[PDB]
């Protein structure tokens, strides 16, 4: 069946029809075909797939957020990797490139000319403006007005020129397409090379793509976080932040995800990098970064469980949300419930803690772990097998369920592995604080559980915590999935995960 | 085109060039000097407000006329005298100028007892039984009608209201004051329905009407009565040393009230500014116009702010270029001294038209009484809208912002019957807000003939700066609610409100366990309400703000929370204040706790059959509100 | 992609390949042969319907369990005997198998009078006073509960219900039948609120419960009683020649009923198909599952149609490619024989969730009883939706279309208490429709033990063709309401309804003029309602159909007309049937006319103070509905 691909401007349109022709000859009629849809911007492509006019289009990690938002509802299905085919990389470096001996650093960018890849882009907007956000003059909302006053002249593609003229001073109208002289990675570098801007925010591979001469490449410098300038070749040592790779998005329901990857897998094996001289998948004589990025070496399949918020991660999703809204004693701990009985005991615990601990229920045990990831949940109790799965996603355990009665239960931990309370990295301080006060009020008590509340007692058997637990012991060391379980247990559940694989474990291993 | 910061500065610049004191002084002219409801002077100012609204070039300006019944002191003056055990003797105390509206009007005689404020708690502590005797109470803490209601319940024959020197430091002791004893809002002769000629005015009367005569007397007249009484008043009450407890066995008081009813025409005049995106949704800004006396603090300020906010916002639309997403209605209410009649009759008549269309009411009455502190009584949802405005508006006297107390939400007082915002929140289910630059002690010359412009200037020197600050707070409420496509109604706030109710009910967990009742269902009802707001908060996070359709589907769910708290089990005619948090009735949540307080004392006052029903409906009211908030009709669990 | 004509043909093709008779026969198996409410056989078919819905791959399938109280004939059998003036004598008449649910259950004795049908009109024509005596009435014309209610009002001690040969040509004269005497709908022990464990089941009882014992007896048992009675029944009543008027002065009847209450679990199972444009708006299709006897005509047909319509519509979405703009919910109700309990408890529990979200209810119960004529009872708004369907669907026996009578709208009968669609229209305010391929005479074996599949096949030879025609009419209702972006709810139709009410009130214009009342305000209220629909009709004409936002603002105004006819003055707990056109109460429009009929007879039954209030609220109910329909809140005139 045919797959409608969305193309931006004339440049991507010409590469699309050429891609449709070259693929038609090598692949039979029974196989997949490629169709092309004309669109003015990337935003028009997202609205097209949602309206069933197109099927798939590649976007930047920072533009995936926009595609996730209702009523577009797009999920990343195929992600491209950079570097080499032997060693795939699902993340690229974002750096700031300036001219040699300019006399400006990372902390001093006010009243300076800037060149961005595009509004909403990872390396061109989300990161560069993100570090300088809480240093911007009031007000901070809207975001575009503060950048307009910070930089004397800027060129940020896909931006409203009528409301913010200063962001389209270097590039009139702010074109979202290749039709604009300064668009994307290669366009933002051309904004620096021509002498229009003082600083350009692009990728680490952008310099090598535009300049081939070794003498010409030493005419630039990279700004670091500690206000220092390091060599262009040294990008691993000096960079802003590591961002997720570009990915192709499709509809969550009925977005033929299995048909699109079946098309792109055959595209890289016939017209990929260093495969054919007639047509290249990651290179075009009409322009740079068309359809797919020139720095890409292949494609990789994105697990079904992994959604757009999971693809970017908590660290990046929160950064975008705070960048648009305007945000620079502990908050209630949202506990995750599995069954009807667990949330019934949770609701009674919520009232007794006086709003210190809330309750959010999920369908299965695996679904609760995903909620702690994006921020819907905060903490929950899990057995040793699930601690390995939660730990591989990025959740560290803080408390251990002790079944032995001792003098100092909270001071000394138990080895047994036992059930552990896992939580998000940023809530480590709060969870270990609030729950410790709850044990002093509802922990070990007399047979008065008929009148008063008892945390370690359930209506049936093992609800929020196990019934044979004395107290939840705090870990002295910062234990991870490997530190808590031990070197012997990790290898045990790892080999068992090979035959019995869950959807969440495969999704967290992707990154 | 224009953002929040552009709007903040454009409003502030208009406020600096606006003269408030000149407007309040113009309303206190000899032409509008006395503004009794349905009087010539009331209509005169009404025509003035109509023309002024028409001069500001608003979208539409219309008037609504009602024919309501009020009570007035006619030919026969009311008198209070002391008599002997056999007949008329003693001496004539006073013939008051002032009176209490909607009084029984009957001649009564008997022993006199000081009930102090007249609070249900005050009566319970009285060592002297109030049964079959006239009670005298100080003005304050509560409503007159509340004062009378508490007395009538203990079988009192009548009620006398006076102002002590301690609470009311007034020089003149011969000064009389006005009030009303109707326990409710609106016209008491047209409950549930509007006072239009369409209803033909059928024979119907409100249950809130008192069955005993009520009269207000001066400080001097009270001291004359104390002279004939014996027994020193307890140090618990902050009152004068003249205060006496009961009359002697030889002499007792005789009160006679003879007020008659009068049919009058009330004019309610409105002004609207149509929105560009959703004109059908609107925020209402109301202000009282009528006053028994001169009314400078009661209605003088409020009406001045109403006219000026309607001016400033109209100039921002036409001249500046401000485009409100939702409409704004300015309302000049009449007959407010009689229990917010004009406003309640409008809500009772166009109830269907503003169902889920009106999302907020801002009240401008009594916004300026002092200068010490800033007090606001509103719905939980507007809590966050206020908090944000408090840390943005500076105090008129000092330099600091209004946001100084972090735990200000817990010190917020509930809306009372005398407030014009009460009918909007408890009857209609529209979140309302009433703010004040109040003082520690209430305004002394409030319901008196000394509510003049001169007295307002003397007490508040920098009146112009405080009125500008008042209009700035009210002005930012309008902006915030009509500027952004996202509603500023915080549904999240309420969870603290439900948690508070269940914690108070958790204290009596032993008494509930004794009966064949469990509390686990109320824990889930509360929990499900959190999960509903949490799901809605994430649903706002995963949606595009620029899209009109997705947002409207989400904002309509927010506009239903206040409605879903109105009890759907009680008749709106008999129990108009349906709201379960801030209403009056056995249906309300506080009443459920109050009824269970009688259980712990083991007396014959606790009704078990009533409590089992009270708990049943309230559990489902909170649950139903939770189920309707998120997950549609199939995504719900239980 | 697909239009109306494409949908009409795709539905018809699926109907031709669908075998109905095989499904009805499968439901009449020994496994589901007896389906009493809350029984094992009822749950068995419930689990079957749940699994079947899950097999059709619908969007979501969920169940709701209620714990309601019903009445059953237990250990002590009820008996009817004739006794002498001093004590027990005569002979034992019959011990009935059948009983009447929600009966008082008490032993009573006294004189017997034939009230015929038991209509309030029947009692008024009786030459024999019914006060203090047991009455016997034929089944028909009205509800049992209505029959009992009319008798209890005239102080009758008890009620006997039988089936004559004339109205019910049944061979077996020993046959017994079932029914219920509760004047209302839903669980009578949980009025206003749902029967969930959340409510803790408090001590509360419905006013609709009878205070006198009721029993059903067979034709043979009645003839035995007539043998002891004297006086020939008047030719006015179409009844048997055995019919006798009153018992002799020597002997009288003694009825004893001893039924007990039983708590049972009811399961309501639903199936939904999510819409693509507006999933939150949905149309509900319901059908009764339980039956006292075998139930072939009562619930056999209805449940068979429910399952097949859910199959056909699911296949059109998944396979054909049909995209509904609004959701469709299929509902299998239980405890319907006891007064549509399952359906009313669902409406009482999720009232807030379906407020202005559910816009139509389609009832499939008793859709097939005969073959002669097609009868439909529905709201005025669905009138045009039906008219269009009638001239599109052909009759199963003949070749002609169902649309033959042009003035069919005027011959439409109001929905009754026994119908499952009544609670939806009168309590919730959701337009409901109930259609039938009925006969001149009602189905004889309806509430009996002879409601078998065999008897249905013998009476209706071509059952498969009539069930297909029934599903076709119901199927086109769903399509039309979910296919187009414009709602097919005709608000225009109602004007005829209001005109009819004012013309009937205009006949008594002299009596109104005599009192201090005018009718001019009701003329305007009616007129303003026309102008409101006329303005809305033009507003649809001047708007683009493809635009989502403009249409949604207009369709929401259409969804509010039925709601605005529910009285906002009466308590939904005491008077659940708030609807002023088709409800029960002093609040309804018919009751206003019925009360004024007593005025012309000059007797002491007309209440002037009640009539002045009745007229006041109703005038404003029609006016308020008019004002809220068009012109927003400022474009209104008066
Ligand atoms: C309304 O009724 C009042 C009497 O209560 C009368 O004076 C007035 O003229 C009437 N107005 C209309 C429009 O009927
Ligand atoms: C509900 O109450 C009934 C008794 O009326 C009991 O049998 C049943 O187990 C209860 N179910 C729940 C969930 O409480
Ligand atoms: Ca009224
Ligand atoms: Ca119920
Ligand atoms: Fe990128």
């Amino acid at each position: 069946k045919t797959v409608r691909w969305c193309a931006v401007s004339e440049h991507e349109a010409t590469k699309c029809q050429s891609f449709r022709d070259h693929m038609k000859s090598v692949i039979p009629s029974d196989g997949p075909s490629v169709a092309c849809v004309k669109k003015a911007s990337y935003l028009d492509c997202i609205r097209a797939i949602a309206a069933n006019e197109a099927d798939a289009v590649t976007l930047d990690a920072g533009l995936v957020y926009d595609a996730y938002l209702a009523p577009n509802n797009l999920k990343p299905v195929v992600a491209e990797f950079y570097g080499s085919k032997e060693d795939p990389q699902t993340f690229y470096y974002a750096v700031a490139v300036v001219k040699k001996d300019s006399g400006f650093q990372m902390n001093q960018l006010r009243g300076k000319k800037s060149c961005h890849t595009g509004l909403g882009r990872s390396a061109g907007w989300n990161i560069p403006i993100g570090l300088l956000y809480c240093d911007l003059p009031e007000p901070r909302k809207p975001l575009e007005k503060a950048v307009a006053n910070f930089f004397s002249g800027s060129c940020a593609p896909c931006a409203d020129g009528t409301d913010f003229p200063q962001l389209c001073q270097l590039c009139p109208g702010c074109g979202c397409s290749t039709l604009n002289q300064y668009f994307g990675y290669s366009g933002a570098f051309k904004c620096l090379k021509d002498g229009a801007g003082d600083v350009a925010f692009v990728k680490h591979s952008t310099i090598f793509e535009n300049l081939a001469n070794k003498a010409d490449r030493d005419q630039y410098e990279l700004l670091c976080l500690d206000n220092t300038r390091k060599p262009v070749d040294e990008y691993k040592d000096c960079h802003l932040a590591q961002v997720p790779s570009h990915t192709v998005v499709a509809r969550s329901m009925g977005g033929k995800e299995d048909l699109i990857w079946e098309l792109l897998n055959q595209a890289q094996e016939h017209f990929g990098k260093d495969k054919s001289k007639e047509f290249q998948l990651f290179s075009s004589p009409h322009g740079k970064d068309l359809l797919f990025k020139d720095s890409a070496h292949g494609f990789l399949k994105v697990p079904p469980r992994m959604d757009a918020k999971m693809y970017l991660g908590y660290e990046y999703v929160t950064a975008i949300r705070n960048l648009r809204e305007g945000t620079c004693e502990c908050k209630p701990v949202k506990w995750c419930a599995l069954s009807h009985h667990e949330r019934l005991k949770c609701d009674e615990w919520s009232v007794n803690s006086v709003g210190k601990i809330e309750c959010v229920s999920a369908e299965t045990t695996e679904d609760c772990i995903a909620k702690i990831m994006n921020g819907e949940a905060d903490a929950m109790s899990l057995d040793g097998g699930f601690v390995y799965i939660a730990g591989k996603c990025g959740l560290v355990p803080v408390l251990a369920e002790n079944y032995d009665k001792s003098d100092n239960c909270e001071d000394t931990p138990e080895a047994g592995p036992n059930h552990a309370v896992v939580t998000r990295k940023d809530k480590e301080a709060c969870v270990h604080k609030i729950l410790r006060q709850q044990q002093h009020l509802f922990g070990s008590d007399v047979t008065d559980c008929s009148g008063n509340f008892c945390l370690f007692r359930s209506e049936t058997k093992d609800l929020l915590f196990r019934d044979d637990t004395v107290c939840l012991a705090k870990l002295h060391d910062r234990n991870t999935y490997e530190k808590y379980l031990g070197e012997e247990y990790v290898k045990a559940v790892g080999n068992l995960r090979k035959c019995s694989t869950s959807s969440l474990l495969e999704a967290c291993t992707f990154r | 085109r224009l953002y929040w910061d552009d709007l903040k500065r454009k409003l502030s610049e208009k406020l600096d060039s606006t003269d408030f004191t000149s407007t309040i002084k113009l309303l206190n002219e000899n032409s509008y000097v006395p503004r009794e409801a349905g009087s010539q002077k009331d209509e005169n100012l009404a025509l003035y407000v109509e023309n002024q609204f028409r001069e500001f070039k608003l979208s539409k300006v219309w008037r609504d006329q009602h024919f309501v019944k009020i009570q007035v002191k006619d030919s026969a003056q009311n008198s209070v005298i002391i008599v002997d055990k056999n007949g008329r003797l003693v001496y004539l105390v006073e013939n008051p100028g002032g009176y209490v509206a909607y009084s029984k009007a009957a001649t009564v005689t008997g022993k006199l007892v000081h009930a102090n404020f007249g609070t249900k708690k005050d009566f319970e502590d009285l060592y002297t039984p109030v049964n079959g005797s006239i009670v005298i109470v100080r003005a304050g803490k509560i409503t007159f009608a509340e004062k009378v209601a508490n007395a009538e319940s203990l079988n009192a024959i009548g009620v006398l209201i006076y102002m002590d020197q301690t609470k009311f430091p007034i020089v003149n002791a011969e000064l009389s004051f006005f009030g009303h004893a109707h326990l409710g809002t609106g016209d008491p002769y047209t409950p549930g329905f509007p006072s239009f000629n369409h209803t033909q005015f059928p024979p119907s009367r409100s249950s809130g009407l008192p069955n005993i005569p009520v009269q207000t007397i001066s400080r001097a007249a009270a001291e004359k009565l104390f002279g004939n009484m014996e027994g020193d008043c307890p140090s618990d009450w902050k009152t004068d040393s003249t205060c006496r407890m009961v009359t002697s066995e030889s002499k007792n008081v005789k009160l006679t009230v003879s007020n008659v009813l009068k049919e009058i025409k009330i004019l309610n005049i409105f002004g609207v500014i149509k929105g560009f995106v959703e004109p059908d949704h609107y925020v209402v800004v109301g202000a009282q116009r009528d006053a028994w006396g001169p009314g400078a603090a009661k209605s003088g300020v409020g009406t001045a702010l109403l006219l000026k906010l309607a001016q400033m916002f109209s100039d921002m639309v036409l001249k500046d270029g401000f485009q409100p997403s939702r409409s704004i209605i300015f309302a000049s209410w009449s007959a407010g001294d009689f229990g917010s009649v004009g406003a309640t009759e409008w809500l009772e008549g166009y109830l269907s038209s503003l169902h889920l269309k009106a999302f907020t009411y801002i009240n401008l009455d009594k916004a300026v009484l002092g200068t010490s502190n800033f007090k606001v009584s509103a719905s939980p949802l507007l809590y966050t809208l206020i908090e944000k405005t408090m840390q943005n508006v500076k105090h008129p006297v000092t330099g600091q912002f209004l946001y100084q107390d972090s735990n200000w939400a817990s010190k917020v007082e509930k809306l009372t019957l005398d407030n014009a915002a009460f009918p909007f929140l408890a009857y209609s289910g529209i979140p309302a807000v009433s703010f004040c630059f109040c003082e520690d002690t209430d305004y002394p010359y409030l319901g008196t003939t000394m509510d003049t412009y001169k007295e307002l200037i003397e007490r508040i020197p920098e009146l112009n700066k405080v009125a500008r600050a008042a209009a700035e707070v009210a002005g930012q409420f309008v902006i915030k609610l009509t500027h952004d496509v996202e509603l500023n109604l915080d549904y999240e706030r309420y969870n603290s409100q439900l948690l508070s109710f269940v914690r108070d009910l958790n204290q009596y967990r032993a008494d509930i366990k004794e009966m064949g009742l469990s509390l686990q269902w109320l824990y889930s009802a509360r929990g499900d309400f959190f999960r509903a707001t949490s799901r809605l908060t994430t649903d706002f996070g995963n949606a595009e703000k620029t899209d009109r359709f997705v947002m409207k589907k989400l904002n309509d769910r927010v506009m239903r929370v206040e409605y879903h708290f109105l009890s759907p089990y009680v008749s709106p005619k008999e129990s108009p204040f349906r709201h379960v948090f801030w209403g009056s009735g056995s249906h309300t949540l506080p009443a459920l706790l109050e009824n269970l307080k009688l259980r712990k004392q083991n007396n014959g006052a606790f009704n078990e059959t009533l409590f089992r029903n009270q708990l049943a409906l309230a559990t489902w009211t909170i649950q139903g509100a939770a189920n309707a908030l998120s997950g549609d009709v199939w995504d719900i669990d239980n």
